[PDB]
């Protein structure tokens, strides 16, 4: 299998909806991130959240195709990244654009303990057709990077405890049962909503390095920290990469 | 088809993975950005790598064609990309690294073709947004672009191996799909699809017209086009068939641009 | 005297009143005197989707046969959401400026894609290098309305909301290029004595000076209040017109110089 | 300590914006200092070299005489203030390229304004100082009114320093500080040195200053920087003394409250 | 032979004389054979301001009706000042090169803004991607005349002044695109036996070869001296013309091919 | 003479034809480079190799001029740099584009021990006419940088031991005698092929700092390490710069 480019890297994807909660969620997250900088080398990747839903509403009303909507959503993930990086700037953390993530991450992580980037991939006009909603979103972009780098982990920071058998905030939340552990293939066979992109399950099937991804509640201080040490504090997704 | 208020409600409340939201978004209006434009791919290995004897006659057809058609002309990569992939694959590098190597070769070919067309006013366009396309298409009816998708390190790998599965076929096809173009023509060095590689099978049967599902049934899924393109074609909203033509035969591109069947037509269904 | 100006420029500080007065006597060149700058409201127009944008797209396509248009976009609701997140964190106005810019960029991209098949491009970059050719050839360009101040954004007296937003961004481009007029396209007929959306009986105002607006407490009403001051300092654009883009034909008539909404004058 | 302070019911000042780079020292080098060439630049480079292990530095260069020349040509061509602004900013950039090259062996490079706005924290984790242009990137969107671009090197450098919430901004000039008149001008016989002044006092005054008049306007809306010292960079050691807060030139009070 | 060239390219070093000879027999494509490159002097023209620039803007606007123009700018006195500052500091030619490029950029921006209302753009970037479309549609572009060598600038045998400046940058573009003519627009009628500003004895030279210029000690007189060698190496542009842009009509007549100033020939 | 910008820098140019050999050559070179990082600060510059020959073959067949072929070849040197940098990414090494090499190398070499760049200069459309083959190639570009920086050395890493009196893989290989040491002026006087650009000798004539450049066989492990310590293990080329 491929060599690992950055085997010592930890990748942390921050849900756009966590950022949407504003200071009440961002301030505790920033303090937890601050305390993690001396423990891990971090690539922090932000999702898009509700503003992407708004630009989809306008864009779809205008009839725009999926390759139009994809960079419009990616922009919102970039803005969350600028906000988060600014809160950590005094610690040496800056937001970096996708060409820098792709080609110069090693030198920047030699200079500083963490950088922030967009979790969305730069698919732009070349997003896949089929759905009118861009399929390769923040979870999918974060995982593609983490696996391509051969990183030590990818942790997904959500506004819920993990994956449930139905939307825990949706019309069927009375049936929602928590899944401590699941496989990408089992998830992919189900119908219904998930807190992670369905395309994430597709790129997990072709993954070469990352064996598990944990989805943890960023609204509970300490869970990101525990998850970065491999503690089980959310939903574990087995990717189907097997270990030695 | 549902409603604006219900799509809006769903977009604000549900995960984008919610099938109810997915179905409502599927009912949105469909705008074609460049409905009068045609995307053509000029083969890397099949055409540009062949040099003057292949490229110069096709330059003439392009110059003549842009009086009647609006052309987005994408380039393949070809044998230098195959060499980079061999070196990099041998080093254990992943598809996301190889993708950037293939992009540079398609860039080279676009620059070479573009320099042959520059005196006709036809530019090479690039950058994430392809910002120069609308003015150029309106004014000189043609643009040249590099055919690799911009996925770079975020390239989706194939199920086996590190060769990037989305290359210049996919890059050209997806632009035709994104802009809602009226057709997609792949210019290669054979008349079209055969039952086997016509270069290495002396009695291969020419196939003028085929569906994606029949190509897969015949084991031709990765013969004349990159195999993901056939799945992209079945997912496409705007370009539901493509035509592959022999660019070494004078007039094939010109006739295909006019809508004539001169090679192989591949249809989604 | 080019020599006395040249001499002061070499020998005095640029703050010297004598140099400043000498520079004020310099010739005044208009770069795009035949062009018109239009702002398409983010909140008032683009955020309203198809029912608002599609009729204005038709007017723009029809209008670019008789007028040269630089079409700037507002930002609107998504920038307001970004400002609320960032202001709630206490981030400074220089950081918020970038956030609003990306939303204006989104809206320029969406508008631009509806116009691409008519040859009209979206232009950007610090130098706006694509403007002269596009304007000569297809008679219109779309640009993002935020000024490029970014972290060097001047803050307001209070709070961290950037005070120079897409009204200022569009107005300053009209002024810099010496355009023949500046038209703000919104979702109301123009200026009223109070917000017509929340006011029972506000009175429509068809013409008013900057000083009259300030005296009536309307400084921060229909336009970003700093735009009134930029207007009074402007060399080339000494008045603006605000029109209702939801009424078909208002933009077209305004482009032809018709008084159809509110005309705001520097003096 | 005042009776008004004790009044529980009076309005309270809003919190200040969060500081992005609170440990940073910002140093603005005047273009006219650079214009003196090696005689001024070499001692300043040696002084900067010795400051690198003591301070983390954003070194921002002004434009100097070449911007006066491009103003002369551009005004003769009739160009508006939003055309003159980026032409002058270019000269501040060239001074930055020159100064950074002199410090390259110390790990110092010049960075363009997108890097200054967005990636300064990473670069200052890599190295002890970076150089940039002090002019802001107002470009076409410079404010009209004067035919001379108002937001120049002092103004850009202060906007950055205050936006960052930096520890200080020191302005390095070719004179001792601010006088009551141009100490090199026709009235230099009447020029009186001002060790200390407030920006509001300077703003009401008329006549030339060694600092942009827009500097005083952006000081009025400042949130963090309380004072800016203008010191003579032609006197070795004054920059060093100013960065430690010693009073060696003109202190301008911004009007930001301390407590 | 294509096949032998292919084999030599695969099997030899690019330094092999047999490979170099086979490559020299390759076909020769001219990319913009109907275009003309002109240099507008930095020190000789643009630094002179309105009295020199405005008449030439008028000629450019009228001439682009009949001629396709690539208009490059010199740098001039601000570059001279930067070179003097940087050389006094002991900086090398590769550092000075980037300083000169900024000044040529300034001059292209100023000239471009005078031409903007005629649709003529300023073009840049490593590839000059905007040239083909602009030339087809408005028949002219403005570019910055410095070569992009930056830190890789080759130094002169003596001193640190970049020896390839805006004469060389404009000439090499004419040569690369296979243009039909290269015209240098300066402030004297052409070459003289000595600098006419300092020498009463100076007599005009209408036509001369590179080797004759060198024999007369004129190798570094009206043009940067490496231009004379680049001219003798050129495949496409085997002569250049220098004309006085301070005399109306000289540029216009030179563009139609007329000998109005000094013609310098490779041989 | 000019000041030295980066007097402590070692510049190492890696031949494109060495990269063309693939893992058999690259993996040992990467291990040698890895062990050199704690000893030296390195600007590693890659040449182009066989792919530039192919794009020359096509471009010359299409008739394209030398300023068209120059950036097409430089692109292949860039791709070799991307490949080499990815192999060293876990050491903090990234490929940087030419604007970064020119303007920000000092910051990046404060962050990390080595960066990779293209050895071709960005001459692009302003390449010199005369030959139909771009004269200012990888050796030349690397030397211009090394000399402009006033670097401590430039080492050229070849697929042969050094310079011979004839091409040791060419038709007169039987008469090829090894040259342990030579001057640029003598080489410039000789006719025939060389393993280094002829333009290299021309820019050596105008050099201000670099007194010698060693060409060593990168296929022999240890020769690069020894050359970086001044050991004579290949061909020394004297530039003609003398002590100050
Ligand atoms: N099966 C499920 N288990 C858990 N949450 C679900 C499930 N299905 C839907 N959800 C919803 O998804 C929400 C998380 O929202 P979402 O994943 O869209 O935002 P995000 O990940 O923060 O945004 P982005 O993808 O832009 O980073 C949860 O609050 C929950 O309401
Ligand atoms: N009241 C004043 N006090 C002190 N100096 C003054 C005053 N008025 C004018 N000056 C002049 O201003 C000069 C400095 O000029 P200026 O501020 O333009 O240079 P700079 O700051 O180096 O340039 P830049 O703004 O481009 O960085 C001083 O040498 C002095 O002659
Ligand atoms: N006099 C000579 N001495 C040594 N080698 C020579 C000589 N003449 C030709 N060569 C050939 O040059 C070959 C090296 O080729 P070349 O210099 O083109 O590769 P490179 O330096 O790896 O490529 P690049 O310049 O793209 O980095 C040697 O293998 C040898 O065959
Ligand atoms: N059944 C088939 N019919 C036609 N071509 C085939 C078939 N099977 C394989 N091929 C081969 O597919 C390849 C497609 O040509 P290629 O050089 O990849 O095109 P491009 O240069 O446009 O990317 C050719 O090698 C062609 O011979
Ligand atoms: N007196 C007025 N006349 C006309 N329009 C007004 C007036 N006051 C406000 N508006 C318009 O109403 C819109 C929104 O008003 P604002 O005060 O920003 O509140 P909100 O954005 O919360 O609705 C703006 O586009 C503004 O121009
Ligand atoms: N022998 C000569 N003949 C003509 N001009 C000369 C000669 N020697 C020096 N010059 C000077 O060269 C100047 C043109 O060069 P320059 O001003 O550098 O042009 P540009 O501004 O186009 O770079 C003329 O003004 C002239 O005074
Ligand atoms: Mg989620
Ligand atoms: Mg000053
Ligand atoms: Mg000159
Ligand atoms: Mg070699
Ligand atoms: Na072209």
């Amino acid at each position: 299998r491929p060599i690992r480019l950055l085997p010592w890297l930890q990748v942390v994807k921050i849900g756009g909806r966590v950022m949407d909660r504003g200071a009440d969620a961002i301030l505790p997250l920033v303090e937890e991130l601050r305390k993690l900088l001396p423990e891990h080398r971090l690539l922090i990747l932000t999702g898009a959240g509700v503003r992407a839903r708004h630009v989809f509403s306008v864009g779809l009303d205008l009839g725009l195709p999926v390759g139009s909507l994809a960079p419009l959503a990616a922009s919102e993930a970039g803005q969350n990244g600028h906000i988060l990086a600014a809160m950590l700037a005094s610690e040496g953390v800056s937001y970096v654009e996708h060409p820098t993530v792709a080609d110069q991450l090693a030198i920047h992580l030699s200079a500083t303990r963490a950088v922030v980037g967009s979790a969305f991939p730069p698919y732009h006009h070349h997003e896949f057709p089929g759905s009118r909603i861009p399929p390769h979103r923040a979870d999918t972009g974060a995982f593609l990077l983490a696996d391509a780098f051969g990183a030590a982990g990818l942790t997904i920071v959500e506004n819920v405890d993990g994956i449930y058998t139905a939307d825990p905030n949706g019309p069927d939340r009375g049936q929602a049962r928590f899944l401590p552990e699941t496989s990408a293939t089992d998830l992919a066979k189900s119908e219904g909503p998930l807190p992670v992109d369905r395309a994430l399950l597709d790129v997990m099937a072709t993954a070469r390095h990352i064996e598990r991804v944990q989805v943890v509640n960023g609204l509970v201080p300490g869970r990101l920290t525990a998850a970065l040490r491999g503690e089980h504090v959310g939903t574990l997704i087995r990717t189907g990469v097997r270990p030695a | 088809a549902n409603s604006t208020a219900e799509l809006e409600e769903l977009l604000m409340q549900r995960s984008l993975t919610d099938p109810q939201l997915q179905a409502a978004a599927a009912a949105a209006a469909d705008f074609r950005i460049l409905p009068d434009a045609t995307v053509i791919k000029i083969g890397g290995q099949s055409v540009i790598d062949r040099g003057r004897a292949a490229v110069y006659p096709l330059v003439d057809e392009i110059v003549a064609a842009r009086k009647n058609h609006k052309l987005l002309i994408g380039t393949g990569a070809g044998t230098r990309a195959r060499h980079l992939y061999s070196i990099a694959a041998g080093l254990g590098l992943p598809a996301g690294v190889l993708a950037q190597l293939g992009s540079s070769v398609a860039d080279q070919n676009a620059a070479m073709l573009g320099q042959l067309l520059a005196k006709h006013g036809i530019p090479v366009v690039g950058g994430a947004g392809l910002s120069a396309v609308p003015l150029s298409l309106a004014e000189v009816n043609a643009v040249v672009f590099s055919g690799m998708p911009p996925y770079k390190l975020w390239m989706r790998p194939a199920a086996e191996g590190v060769i990037p599965p989305y290359r210049t076929d996919a890059g050209c096809f997806l632009l035709a799909e994104q802009f809602g173009c009226k057709q997609m023509i792949f210019v290669k060095d054979e008349d079209g699809l055969y039952t086997a590689n016509p270069k290495t099978s002396k009695d291969a049967t020419f196939i003028p017209r085929i569906s994606v599902d029949e190509m897969k049934a015949k084991g031709l899924h990765d013969s004349i086009l990159e195999f993901p393109v056939l799945d992209l074609l079945q997912s496409a909203q705007h370009v539901r068939e493509v035509q592959v033509v022999n660019g070494l035969v004078p007039g094939n591109l010109t006739r295909a641009l006019a809508g004539e069947h001169v090679g192989t037509i591949i249809t989604a269904s």
